[PDB]
């Protein structure tokens, strides 16, 4: 015969790349968008704005 | 679940002993009415009684498997011939193949074509069989697999058709698509040069809804061949005269001669331009005659593993009507 | 989807007499759940042509037991994953199992059942395998092409001889059935040979046939073509030719003479 | 039906937790820094 | 990188369909991602040939 | 965590470094 | 077998009027149970016989449920004929109760989707009975064969409309054909003495205008005409051409309406409930 | 009038049916009534227009 060695995904090295997280209701709450903006730095440049 | 159909003959030509469950078998006319059919059928210039004398020679049995019938064709590979005659237990059947033989090409001849003299019905699952008497039931409608065989090693069971036969089209006309549900269509090929002709089978699968160009463009060569010796035998007349040539030019004369109506005898209206549209010996649409294909029902899959076959996946049963094809 | 027809009090024996058809078929106007004996009628003489453009807007339906209350039907178009119904065959020769059947109206010698006792009168189609069904029109029509200026079907060993016309009410219902059939043919003969005109001086056993090859592979005129297909199509498509059943006789003998019933699956 | 969108994830180690000098008063003394 | 991108996994479902072989047991299951950090987070590199 | 408007104002696996 | 076709991000504003698209038909290529969107396509207006001829190798599929991430369809027709469902009337006219449907690509090129969400178009065709859908085809084919709500022709696909035409038409000429033609005189002449007979004859029929313009002998007899006859196989085989002619041309009617209660119409922009045939 | 008709209420049945779109119920209850009233019970008017 011929067994089946299965592999799990956190144990991989690629894990490290991405976050998962566990979220359950996402199939239902998909229906729109969810639009989060993120950030952006600036410097305080010298003469007035 | 499917229905099924039931019906007592003999075990002349689809023997449901020798060949395991899962194969199209068709349903063969009453030969009387062929043969009297004949009579006024047969083109002018032929034999009027050959077909007649044909059927004779073979002598109710009413079924007749598809891996019979692909045998007693042009086209087939020598190994289904084989197989048919050392493995069939029947007396005297490979005289009886020959017999057939003589008999399809003698139908063609006679143009009273077989597509004509063969309703299809579905394939076998199961026979009861006295000595040389068996009752053959078949699937109508619904999906081949519905059913229940009483072999107990394999209760269903799959549609079986010999692969030397079974002639791919998409693939062969290069569609670039690909491959989801197809239709299956059992098609026939005629030829017609006296005493010089054969018949062809084969079993298409296709996404094509609609075959007519197709086929004639699968088929160019028989046709073009067929086309022009199929008057053949015909007594044409001499140059047509020109009188044929029916006048155009006189529609829209504002004068011309005329004549109303009620006065169409003979009275002093013998001033009409005579024509005599003369047609004796051109090609007829019979003359034509080059295929004919019906529609069987939805396919996924072909694999081809073995003598070779070709296993047919989730047959649905849907059986159509026939189809000329001519132009 | 089930159908019950309000049947009026007739009478002994008549009623029994209908008791005789429970396998006919008759054309509704509506799939509903109430129906009456006047509706599901025609009259019991008269023009293929209508009757043929009649049974294309309407919906069939089969007789099933019939209580001398009120009798039940079933329509064919539609079903439940292709039933099973018993049809009782009315026509001149018999039907195999592993045909397709057609409706027709009786182009022959007619048969209405003539209920003197409510005054009604109801007209049954007749039921034929598709390749004698596209013959049998083509024999009469062309038993009266003769007349306007040699009839034998064979079917199963058997031979019937076509009664000759008027044998029942007259001919004229068959009347523009031959007109309009020999009209438009005439007219597409016609057309094609205007169009090209030259088609009939080829050479008969090379020319034509090398146009026509060469064509399979790589008052105004045009009116009158426009019109020509419209009426062809509209003439071709009233015509039945359409089954609407395949004969599936599971336990009993292969073949059905005519007058008896048969198990029939709906397409 | 005119789909809309919905509030957005907030990291769980959002603390914003100005307003504790936003209130109504500001204690500099030394609520600072934590910011 | 060390969290490039943002990762949510919905809940599974099945899909029966009745048949003559059998049965079709089509399980699916919906996911969502979104990046965050501003700038790439990837690159190539178009090492051997 | 799924909240609503309201408001307040290890393993050993085996890799390549 | 219900197919499954999904979406890219569009904009909320596009999902709204697609929605409104429940009962039009999409045009599939093969019928693989999951799909997508951007397979089934087609461009802006265009060339009326080519889509025409484009309806007769693709196979229709009805739409029931649409959702912002996927779409699910209804083969119209490979192995059913009971499937009851609703389709909507996107017709210029009226369909009553038991009347043949057909599917004819839409006109002029106005009405299409213009998906700008993904920059592709789709030109749901429209509904129409079988006897106007008969008339459309008989003039479009009319129109094109001339050229060796008015749109233009194409002259590249043509060739094969008048081909197909050609070919259907050269082999309805028969060694009977001959026959049946030497009785237009005997028709002509019935046409005066009865009313109908004058009716079944069309006023510019070209026949008519024949009738008086030649005359022709009676016809020579044919070989082994004293066994076989010939006007029966004549008609029988114009029987079978002319039961195939609408088709080959146009569309085969689909399906067909049926209601039980209400207005027996159906004006446009409706659901009606009909089986398939 | 009083009684003219009466009428009779069934068992509802639940027909469930699974589809691509998950589920779909199908309510249905049978039902009857009887004629009560020796002769007619009822007449129409046709009122205004």
């Amino acid at each position: 015969c011929s067994t089946l060695s299965l592999v799990r995904f956190l144990e991989l090295g690629l894990s490290v790349a991405c976050v998962c997280t566990k979220f359950p209701e996402l199939s239902y709450v998909a229906e729109g968008t969810i639009q989060f903006e993120v950030q952006q730095p600036m410097i305080a440049r010298d003469g007035p704005h | 679940r499917a229905r099924l159909i039931r019906q007592v003959t003999l075990a002349d030509f689809c023997e449901p002993q020798a060949e395991r469950p899962g194969l199209v078998v068709l349903a063969l006319r009453h030969p009387a009415d062929l043969a009297g059919a004949a009579y006024a059928a047969t083109p002018p210039g032929k034999n009027h009684r050959d077909l007649e004398e044909a059927w004779l020679a073979l002598d109710r049995a009413s079924v007749v498997s598809l891996n019979f019938l692909v045998a007693a064709a042009e086209n087939a590979d020598d190994a289904l011939r084989a197989h048919v005659t050392t493995n069939y237990r029947d007396r005297r059947t490979a005289a009886r193949l020959e017999r057939f033989a003589t008999v399809l090409r003698a139908m063609i001849r006679s143009h009273v074509f077989p597509h004509r003299a063969l309703h299809v019905l579905g394939g076998l699952l199961g026979h009861v069989t006295q000595d040389r008497l068996a009752s053959v039931t078949c699937v109508a409608r619904g999906d081949q697999e519905a059913a229940r065989t009483n072999d107990m090693a394999a209760r269903r069971s799959q549609v079986h058709v010999p692969a030397c036969a079974l002639m791919d089209v998409d693939r062969e006309l290069r569609l670039g698509g690909d491959d989801g549900l197809r239709f299956a269509y059992l098609v026939f090929v005629y030829t017609q040069r006296h005493r010089r002709e054969a018949l062809r089978v084969h079993v298409a699968v296709s996404r094509l809804p609609e075959l007519g160009d197709a086929l004639s463009f699968l088929l160019a060569g028989t046709r073009v061949d067929n086309a022009i010796h199929g008057t053949d035998e015909a007594d044409a007349p001499a140059a047509p005269a020109a009188a044929a040539a029916f006048p155009a030019y006189l529609f829209n004369d504002p004068r011309s001669a005329r004549c109303p109506t009620g006065r169409l005898n003979t009275p002093a209206a013998e001033a009409l331009p005579v024509w005599a549209p003369d047609m004796r010996g051109r090609a007829t649409r019979n003359s034509c005659m080059y295929a004919a294909y019906v529609r069987l029902g939805t396919v996924e899959r072909v694999v081809r593993r073995a003598l070779p076959l070709a296993h047919m996946e989730r047959f649905t049963w849907d059986v159509g009507a026939w189809e000329e094809c001519f132009f | 989807m089930e159908v019950d027809i309000a049947l009026p009090t007739l009478s002994p024996g008549d009623l029994s007499a209908l008791q005789r058809c429970e396998g006919r078929v008759v054309f509704l106007e509506t799939l509903r759940r109430h129906a009456t004996l006047r509706e599901v009628a025609l009259p019991c003489g008269g023009d293929v042509l209508a009757a043929m453009a009649a049974y294309r807007r309407r919906f069939a339906a089969v007789i099933t037991r019939v209580t001398p209350h009120r009798m039940l039907a079933t329509p064919l178009g539609v079903g439940g994953r292709g039933q099973s119904l018993v049809l009782q065959n009315t026509g001149p020769f018999d039907l195999t199992n592993g045909d397709h059947v057609c409706l027709v109206p009786p182009l022959l010698g007619d048969e209405c059942l003539r209920l003197t006792s409510a005054n009604l009168e109801l007209r049954f189609p007749m039921t034929l395998p598709l390749a004698q069904a596209r013959e049998l029109t083509a024999r009469v029509v062309a038993r009266a092409a003769e007349t306007l200026r040699a009839d034998v079907v064979f079917s199963n060993g058997r031979r019937y001889q076509l009664p000759p016309p008027h044998r029942d009410n007259a001919e004229a219902a068959t009347r523009s059935l031959v007109l309009n059939m020999i009209f438009l043919l005439n007219e597409g003969a016609v057309i094609l040979l205007s169009l090209i005109p030259n088609l009939l001086t080829l050479g008969a056993q090379d020319g034509y046939a090398n146009a026509v090859i060469q064509l399979g592979s790589a008052f105004c005129v045009f009116e009158a073509l426009e019109a020509w297909i419209a009426s062809a199509s509209r003439l071709g498509d009233t015509l039945g030719t359409r089954p609407v059943a395949r004969v599936c006789i599971f336990d009993g003998p292969p073949t059905v003479p005519p007058g008896e019933k048969a198990a029939v699956v709906e397409v | 039906i005119e789909v809309h969108s919905h509030r957005a994830l907030f990291d769980i180690f959002k603390r914003f937790r100005s307003d504790d000098n936003n209130l109504y008063g500001a204690e500099f003394d030394a609520l600072l820094g934590t910011y | 990188e060390k969290a490039s991108e943002s990762y949510f996994m919905g809940q599974m479902q099945v899909a029966r369909t009745e048949s003559g072989g059998g049965l079709h047991l089509q399980l699916t299951q919906p996911r969502a991602n979104v990046d965050l950090g501003v700038g790439f987070t990837a690159a190539y590199a178009a090492a051997a040939l | 965590v799924i909240a609503n408007t309201n408001l307040v104002t290890s393993a050993r696996v085996r890799a390549d470094l």
